[PDB]
């Protein structure tokens, strides 16, 4: 069903994390507002309501989530190991990490900037987004990339997790080293 | 594993970016 | 804490607000243009605790689709704005307003503030003040040192009667303010009353047009408080405060079975 | 260790620092019977579980002296 | 033996420091401007290795009742109570700045304003406020303001003097320092006169402890209690126990 | 209990009204006496649990 | 008595050691009038005390 004034009251706590695992529901309302932590993981959940604004993290792992529309806000991270979403949106503001190991991702958006590591881990995504700049570390374990694009930045190590890289960035600015 | 079960660690959290970003 | 503790202690609070606003009702049983306020109680939100998806609609009827609440809370204390009644004096000072109205006056900081209580007087200059702190009334009214009498009329037309010419001579006219929601105007004491969101824009006029109250000299405005209904409502608070004082210490002799007996 | 999924009892406490935008606070979903019955149940499964071994304790001495 | 000994037994001890912090509200029930203590408890976890099973709970002061007090009306020209949300700047004997509630003032032989507890009331130029010595006639006024009357002055000679130097803070910016009075948590910080908060000249706020509030948390705080101590006796029980395995 | 102390004021006030109505009625001969009348006003009114 | 910091924790926790009566304040306030038809005692309007 959907989440009303009261029903979130339920699944608060002191400091406003917002707990529903397993629960039931499949929509948040539009304009959303969650001053903590919020949790979404094994939901039905398909589509996230544009405004949403989170202070803090987001956990959505083993989840139906699916779309996020543009304009979010996350304070902290966005944890989606094992979620169903296709593609990731554009203005998307987020302080943390993006973790997208098995999740099936197909394409990111341009320009893309990542304020931690990034893990498409078992993702079928094709190419990385040109202008893509990460400040943690980047795992590609499992995946279907196999060109790098021309410009990225990873201030991390850039783990390859098996697949062969053919093509390397001409502008690569790489605080650390390349595992396989 | 079981599913929800607690850590033993401090809870990576928000403030302090330090924790929202390293994974 | 055992919930069914807290649940009972909200109620307590409830009357003890009850009480609050039931003895400054009697409190103010002789003050001029005093309006009565009552406490207005409702119910905290239920809570499902067999069921945590939140939907209440699935088996109310069941142990599945339990709801408990949470207690009792005072919403607000309503201020009941009904007219109250004459009071014949003989001072030529003091006024009444006919139904809806409000006189203003001007306080320290500068905004005005509107009340129904019209005991007036005047300062050393001869403006119309109040009969307390002696704040202004918008408008000024001076009255002149070689006047004898004081005429408020029916519209608020202040005239003086002065010796060595006929027909009074008017030095002002009183002008009163009416709101769409007079209930909820702020309390801020000295029978003074500051407008709100709430209580809307304020709605000046000549007393008399427009549906505005006429102002009525040497009259004064009695408190509108039911004695008898403070003291019928101050018995029930009392029976109810008793009711949920029983309930926690039931709570707590279970619980000190639980302890002494496992 | 797994949370119990019971809804945290709301409290209301409008003036606490912690009250949120309705004035409610939560605490605990600690039931204290179950707790009472988990001290009680735990307690004494763990003493019957000295007493099987200290009973297989003593098989395995007179396995020992079998024979002799 | 078990550490499930020490942890019933933090608990109880700490639930007695809550029932102190309470026990001090109902002792000061009748105390003139006096806030009462809030008394809550805190999870805190024990971090390591193994299962995630041991958690501390300790009790804290979170804050304070910041709510208006029971006013009393003595029809006193030297009794004053703050209207709403406000305090009375006052130093202490160390000469350290404080807020405070109590309105009780008095004059002493040299004229300087003190109040009930012997703190100097600070005015309009951050100095201890002193009055000429033989007055005749002191009314306070409703926003600070101190008029007084020479000895033997006429009726119009009502001139101010001074300024009562009233205080509006965020009440969460306040904390209750060893004697009673409100400074800032940071250091260092000036305390900026308001003009907005009144003085309700001729009386005096009591305290706002709540009677009812504070007696069922008595009432919970021990079943809370003797609940941890039966959890400390069924440690030792299980301890004794299991000793027959090393009784060969 | 704020309840004891808000009707304390109202007995207070109204001891302070029949104070000034004694004195009018003592003073019901006194040549050029004028009579007197207690002002009523309520104190001030303080937000609770918001 | 570590100044401050963390006054709201578990650290900081404070509690007070009661209450007392500090001083039997006197009030000063005007007495009524007693008319009395004997012609010794006598009556002070205002601040002034007797001498003996």
């Amino acid at each position: 069903y959907e989440l009303d004034y009261y029903s979130k009251f339920g699944h608060t706590d002191n400091y406003g994390n917002l707990d529903l695992r397993n629960k039931p529901y499949t929509q948040l309302p539009s304009g959303f507002v969650v001053k903590g932590n919020l949790n979404i993981s094994q939901t039905p959940i398909k589509k996230l309501p544009k405004g949403l604004d989170v202070g803090g993290s987001l956990e959505a792992t083993n989840s139906a989530l699916k779309t996020i529309r543009s304009g979010t806000k996350i304070k902290g991270y966005a944890n989606l190991l094992g979620s169903k979403i296709e593609s990731w949106p554009r203005g998307i503001k987020l302080g943390g990490y993006l973790n997208l190991t098995d999740t099936p991702l197909k394409t990111l958006p341009a320009k893309l900037r990542v304020k931690g590591d990034l893990s498409v881990i078992r993702t079928p995504i094709s190419a990385l987004p040109e202008g893509l700049v990460v400040d943690g570390n980047l795992y590609i374990g499992g995946s279907a990339l196999q060109v790098f694009p021309d410009t990225m930045t990873v201030k991390g190590n850039i783990f390859l997790g098996g697949n062969k890289i053919t093509k390397w960035p001409s502008n690569l600015t790489l605080g650390g080293a390349v595992a396989p | 594993g079981i599913p929800g079960a607690l850590s033993n660690q401090p809870p990576a959290d928000a403030s302090i970016p330090q924790d929202v970003a390293q994974m | 804490m055992h919930p069914a503790l807290w649940v009972s202690k909200t109620g307590l609070d409830a009357q003890q607000t009850n009480i609050a606003t039931i003895s400054n009702n009697l409190a103010n049983a002789s003050t001029v243009g005093y309006k009565k306020s009552r406490a207005v109680f409702e119910d905290l939100f239920y809570q499902n605790i067999n069921q945590p998806g939140g939907q209440s609609s699935q088996n109310t009827e069941l142990p599945s689709g339990l709801m408990l609440g949470a207690g009792s809370k005072v919403v607000a204390t309503q201020k009941v704005h009904t007219h109250g009644n004459a009071q014949t004096t003989t001072n030529a000072l003091d006024m009444m307003v006919e139904g809806d109205g409000f006189f203003q006056v001007t306080l320290p900081d500068g905004n005005i503030g509107y009340t129904r209580n019209g005991q007036f007087t005047l300062n050393g200059e001869g403006t119309l003040v109040t009969s307390g702190s002696g704040y202004p009334v918008e408008p000024e009214i001076v009255i002149p040192e070689d006047a004898i009498s004081i005429t408020v009329g029916t519209d608020g037309e202040v005239s003086v009667r002065v010796r060595g010419q006929q027909d009074n001579q008017v030095v002002g006219q009183l002008t009163i303010t009416d709101f769409v929601n007079p209930g909820g105007l702020e309390p801020i004491g000295q029978n003074l009353y500051l407008p709100t969101g709430a209580s809307g824009d304020p709605q000046e006029g000549v007393p008399g047009l427009d549906g505005l109250g006429e102002i009525r000299q040497s009259m004064l405005e009695a408190s509108n408080v039911n004695v008898t209904e403070e003291l019928v409502n101050m018995i029930e608070a009392q029976r109810v405060y008793e009711m949920n004082s029983k309930v926690i210490s039931s709570v707590d002799k279970m619980m000190s079975f639980v302890n002494q007996q496992l | 260790i797994v949370e119990s999924d019971k809804p945290l009892s709301a409290e209301y406490n409008p003036d606490h620092p912690l009250a949120n935008e309705e004035g409610y606070i939560y605490k605990p979903n600690v039931n204290v019977m179950e707790e009472m019955a988990n001290m009680i149940s735990a307690s004494r499964a763990y003493q019957t579980n000295v007493q099987v071994a200290d009973s297989s304790k003593q098989m395995l001495l007179r396995t020992l002296q079998m024979g002799q | 033996m078990d550490r499930a000994l020490f942890l019933a037994m933090s608990g109880a001890k700490q639930n007695m420091q809550a029932l102190q912090l309470r026990a001090n509200n109902l002792a000061n029930v009748s105390t003139t401007g006096f806030r009462a203590d809030l008394a809550q408890a805190r999870s805190m976890q024990a971090y390591g290795e193994g299962h995630p099973s041991r958690v501390f709970s300790m009790t804290e002061r979170p804050g304070h009742n910041f709510a208006q007090g029971s006013v009393i009306t003595t029809g006193r020209d030297l009794d004053v109570t703050i209207e709403g949300s406000g305090w009375i700047s006052v130093l202490d004997h160390t000469g350290k700045e404080g807020l405070t509630r109590n309105g009780n003032l008095k004059v002493d032989q040299n004229g300087m304003l003190t109040n009930a507890s012997g703190h100097l009331v600070l005015g309009e130029n951050d100095a201890p406020i002193t009055l000429p010595i033989p007055l005749s006639k002191i009314e306070i006024g409703r926003d600070g303001t101190i008029s007084v009357l020479p000895q033997g002055a006429p009726a119009e000679e009502f001139q101010a003097v001074d300024r009562i130097k009233l205080v509006k803070p965020n009440d969460q910016s306040l904390f209750k320092d060893t004697n009673g009075l409100f400074r800032h948590k940071t250091p260092n910080q000036p305390y900026e006169a308001d003009a907005t908060v009144s003085l309700q000249t001729g009386a005096i706020e009591g305290s706002n402890v709540n009677a009812v509030g504070e007696m069922t948390a008595l009432i919970d705080l021990q079943r809370q209690f003797e609940m941890q101590v039966k959890m400390m006796s069924t440690a030792e029980e299980m301890d004794k126990s299991s000793d027959s395995l090393l009784r060969m």
